[PDB]
Order: structure tokens, then sequence, then C-alpha cells
């Protein structure tokens, strides 16, 4: 994908992350196990959030429709209204799927690009006291207890 | 000691489209197509539709002699025409400008009767009745003969001091033989007008047989118009005038659709009607029909618009 995370360099999702979209795996003495990051994750469903109220809002206006009656001398007329109906659905119905296909394209593209930053955020806060795996992960230099694997979630990570 | 960033995946089959690839698996998507309704026709906010079953929208405004039950006046949100409504112009012959009557019909929400001509006005007879029609006639208008071998000059007026126009019917007698002709109006050459402030109309009759039309070889040819308010409607005939009796007077503005099914209607009210069917929802679209009416979501006609709001769904095995 455009980002290069999610089905990119970070090759399969988690279905242990019950929480939300994005998150942190941990690994050391203590055992192993994963969390979702409230922050990214919040943030990205607020956004999501309304980006689906305001297609909403938008797209829900209904365009009005009779079907008049013409007489046998009325034919010209019949097609011409027919015409505008035909062009009404049509275009309408257009930028219904258009607006869909494309807003799609840029929803899975965003989530992307929050793993991509939540990544490079980790990634910068570790600085050279970790090694990346290339598979979404970084091995530390040192040990890291659950105290330590704490600070690097909340962003408080001391070796910046 | 490691720690690892990732991203959520479940067992959703959901998938979307987009421009670069289709059926794409999601985390989360939401559907904004709504596609079903309850196959009936329900009121709306504007309220219960008029159901004629026997009679079509011309039959009631002339007043068919079989749609009595339509005199005393209904409003309405919609008006619904049965495949069974066959009751219209019983008379053989035609309204001139028909579609239009119609919609101006339908666009109003209610309608109440109003005499224009009493009978006691006249100097001729005017009782005449058909098989056509029942063995009676229309309610909105008097078939004006002779009485006592003697037509004179019909002249007879009426202002209309109501605050709303009023749409009012008439029609121009044409007899199968010469023998009817006079018989009927006692002279075979007449001049009849229907005249207002706006409007300035003559007709003159025809004698001569057409082809057979419920059992009658004559016709009627049917009129009509809107006295606007402070207007004065002015009648003139010595022969073959189908003279003004009651007229409607129309108020508001419904939905202005005349539906032509059969669909149950049903005790039931919804935001949004079709012919097919009516339906409540919050979606912006839905697929149901372009001609639904009332407070409606956008018609598309397409069958899914799923829209993404989670995640590409990536199994790990
Ligand atoms: C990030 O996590 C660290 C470690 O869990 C938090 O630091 C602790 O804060 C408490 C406050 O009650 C102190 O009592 C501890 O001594 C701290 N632990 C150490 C040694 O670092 C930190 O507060 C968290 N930061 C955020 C933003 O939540
Ligand atoms: C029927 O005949 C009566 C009487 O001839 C008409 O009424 C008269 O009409 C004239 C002119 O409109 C008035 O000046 C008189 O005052 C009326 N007198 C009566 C008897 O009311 C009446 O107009 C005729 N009706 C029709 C349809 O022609
Ligand atoms: C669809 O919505 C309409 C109103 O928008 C619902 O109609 C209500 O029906 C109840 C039945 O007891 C009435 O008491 C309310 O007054 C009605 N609302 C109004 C103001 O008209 C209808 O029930 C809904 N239908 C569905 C799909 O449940
Ligand atoms: C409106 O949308 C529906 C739902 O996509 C269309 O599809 C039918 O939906 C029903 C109920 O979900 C299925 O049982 C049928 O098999 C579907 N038929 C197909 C293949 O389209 C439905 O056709 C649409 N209606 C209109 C008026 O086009
Ligand atoms: C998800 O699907 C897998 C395989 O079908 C199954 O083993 C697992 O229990 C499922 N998890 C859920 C959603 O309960």
């Amino acid at each position: 994908g455009l980002f290069g995370a999610i089905a990119g360099f970070i090759e399969g999702g988690w279905p242990g992350l019950v929480a939300g979209w994005y998150g942190f795996q941990h690994s050391n003495d203590q055992g192993v196990g994963m969390a979702a990051d409230s922050d990214s994750t919040q943030k990205a469903i607020d956004k999501i959030t309304s980006k689906v109220n305001n297609i909403v809002d938008k797209m829900n206006k209904q365009y009005g429709i009779i079907d008049h009656e013409f007489s046998e001398i009325e034919t010209r007329l019949n097609m011409i209204n027919n015409k505008i109906d035909d062009q009404i659905q049509d275009i309408w119905t257009y930028n219904a799927e258009l607006l869909v296909l494309l807003e799609n394209q840029k929803t899975l593209d965003e989530h992307d690009a929050n793993v991509n930053n939540l990544y490079n955020k980790v990634k910068r806060a570790l600085g050279s006291n970790a090694m990346e795996d290339g598979k979404g992960c970084f091995e530390l230099y040192h040990k890291c207890d659950d105290q330590c694997m704490e600070t690097i979630r909340n962003g408080t990570y001391n070796r910046r | 000691d490691k720690i690892c960033i990732g991203y959520q995946s479940t067992n959703s089959t959901e998938t979307v489209d987009t421009l670069t690839e289709t059926n794409v698996p999601v985390t989360h998507a939401k559907e904004l197509l709504h596609t079903s309704h309850n196959g009936m026709l329900c009121a709306t906010n504007l309220g219960h539709p008029l159901i004629l079953d026997t009679c079509t929208i011309e039959g009631l405004i002339y007043g068919n002699p079989s749609c009595d039950l339509l005199l005393g006046g209904r409003e309405w949100s919609y008006i619904v025409e049965r495949p069974s409504a066959v009751n219209g112009m019983c008379y053989p012959g035609n309204v001139e400008n028909l579609e239009e009557l119609r919609s101006l019909f339908s666009s109003a929400s209610s309608y109440q009767r109003i005499q224009i001509f009493p009978d006691t006005i006249w100097n001729v007879s005017y009782s005449g009745t058909s098989s056509a029609c029942s063995d009676s006639f229309y309610r909105s208008m008097r078939w004006l003969t002779q009485k006592n071998n003697a037509y004179p000059i019909q002249d007879a007026q009426y202002t209309n001091n109501r605050g709303k126009s009023i749409l009012f019917m008439w029609g121009i007698n044409h007899p199968p033989t010469d023998t009817v002709q006079t018989n009927l109006y006692t002279r075979t050459d007449t001049t009849t007008s229907v005249t207002t402030e706006d409007i300035n109309r003559t007709f003159k009759p025809v004698i001569g047989p057409r082809p057979l039309v419920n059992g009658l070889h004559g016709r009627i040819d049917y009129y009509w118009s809107v006295l606007k308010p402070g207007q004065t409607l002015r009648v003139r005939s010595n022969g073959n005038l189908i003279a003004p009796w009651y007229g409607h007077i129309l108020s508001g503005e419904s939905h202005g659709r005349i539906l032509k099914t059969d669909l149950n209607s049903g005790n039931c009210v919804v935001q949004c009607q079709t012919e097919r069917g009516g339906l409540n929802t919050t979606l912006p679209f839905h697929n149901v029909s372009k001609y639904a009416f009332g407070n409606c979501p956008k018609y598309v006609g397409v069958k899914s618009l799923k829209l993404a709001v989670g995640l590409r769904n990536v199994p790990a095995r």
C-alpha cells in the first residue's frame, strides 16, 4: 500500500488485538503480550466517524421525479422528460459510486499511514538502543521489563 | 527483548471496492444503501393517500354517478388509481387537456364541492339522464334540454366570492341524428358560450353518429377551467350545453403523485413512499425506486454501496 506498512513490511494483522486497530506487542522475561494504542486508535476512530457522518449529510438529499402523463401528441415532451430523468439518475449514481470508491482508497491508506507513523514514532524514541528486524519489530539492546515497555508505549522512553 | 508495532485482523468477511482493486477485505465497513421496503402503500408525513378503486380522477371531478362516495370531499398526501378504477366519463366523449386536469387535481391536497348554478335558475329542463351513466347523470353538470317544446336562450352568471379559485366543468352535446337534436333543443343550429374576465369560449354542435361507445352513437365533448377569486363566470346557450352545476375548490399542496398500482394499502406510516412499498431509514441512499417521495434518501441504481471504516483485513496465517 501507499505507506508501506499494512500488508507491507508488517506482513500480517494480529487477531489478538481486540481493542483497536493499531497496537504494540512486547516480548521480555515476563512474557509476551499485545494491546491497542489508545491514542492513535481513538484519533483514527474520530476521523473516520466524521467522514461517515459528513458523507451521509452531504449525500442524503433526495431528487424528485414525478411520473408525468403525456398525450399521444406529446411524444417529444415525453422523450425530453425521460432524458432529464435518465441523466439525473445517471449523474447522481456516478457521483455516489465514485465518492465511495475514491474515499475507500483514502480510508485504507490513512490506516496504513497511522501504522507507519506509530512505527516511526517508536523508532525515533528508541534511537540506537534498538535495531529494526524489518518486520515491524525493534530488538532492544538492553533488558526491558514491563515498566520499561510502558515508557515506550506511552512515549516517555529514556534513551531517545 | 523486543517491542513490535502491529494492526488488527478479524474474521470479518466484509469487502469493499476501490478504483485500483475490488473485493478488498476490511475489518469494518458500512453499507450506505437501503434496499428494503414494506411492500405497502402507507400514509406519509402529509397523511393518508386517496385510493381510487372504482373511479378515475376525471370520474371524480365530473361526478360520475358511480362515484358518489367521493362527493363529500377528501384530502390526501398522494393519489392511488387502482387498475380496477374504470368509472370515468360514462357518456362517450373526451376531456380537453385531460393530463393537465389530472395533474392540477393531484397537485392539490383536497377538494370541496361548491354549487355554481342552482337548478332553479334554468327555464328549460335539467334532469336529463343516460343509460350509459347508470340511468342517471354527472353530479357536476346538468344536461339542459327543452321544456314545453321550447328552449329560450339560457343566460346564467356566477361570481366567485369564496376567496379561492374554483375548478368548473361543462360539456357540449353532439346528437347522433337531426331528430334527436331538434327533439332535445328545438333547433339544429345552436351557439353556446362559456366566458369569464379571462376566457371567451364558444361552441357549435355537429350532428351525426360516431362509432358505438357504451352503446351510444352520440357524444359530449368535455371541458374545464378555473374561476379565480372575484371573477365572474357567464354561460349562454340556446342548445347543446351540458351546464356547470357544481365546481370544486382545490386547496393545499400534496406530494403531487398519481400511483397506478394494485399494491396493498396498509394501516402504516412511513417517511419514504414508493410505488413498490414504503421505508424508514437514516442511510443516505436507497435502490427501491426513482419515483420515491416524502422524506427520502437519494435514489441510486446499484445493489450495494459499502464504505470502508476499518483497515485492510490481513490474515496472519
Ligand atoms: C509512562 O509509563 C511510566 C512507567 O510506567 C510512568 O512512570 C511512572 O509514573 C508513576 C506515577 O505515579 C511513578 O510513580 C513511577 O515511578 C514512574 N515509573 C518510572 C520509574 O518511570 C509514566 O508516568 C507514564 N507516562 C504517561 C504519559 O502515562
Ligand atoms: C329564466 O327566466 C327568468 C325570467 O325571465 C330570468 O330572470 C330575469 O333575468 C333578467 C335578466 O337577467 C332580470 O332583469 C330579471 O330581474 C329576472 N327576473 C326573474 C324572473 O328572476 C332568468 O335570467 C332566466 N334564466 C336563464 C338561465 O336564462
Ligand atoms: C417510520 O417512521 C414513522 C414516523 O416517521 C413512524 O410512524 C409513527 O407510528 C407510530 C405508531 O404508533 C405513531 O404513534 C407516530 O405518531 C408515527 N410518527 C409520526 C409522527 O407520524 C413509523 O412507525 C415508522 N415505521 C417503522 C419502519 O417502524
Ligand atoms: C436493491 O438492492 C438489492 C440488494 O443488493 C438488490 O439485490 C437483490 O437483493 C436481494 C435481497 O438482498 C437478494 O435476495 C437478491 O438475490 C438480489 N438480486 C440481485 C442479484 O440483484 C436488488 O436487486 C436491488 N433492487 C433493485 C430495484 O434493483
Ligand atoms: C476466527 O476464525 C478462526 C478460524 O475460522 C477461528 O479459529 C477463531 O475462533 C475465530 N475467532 C472468533 C472471531 O471467534
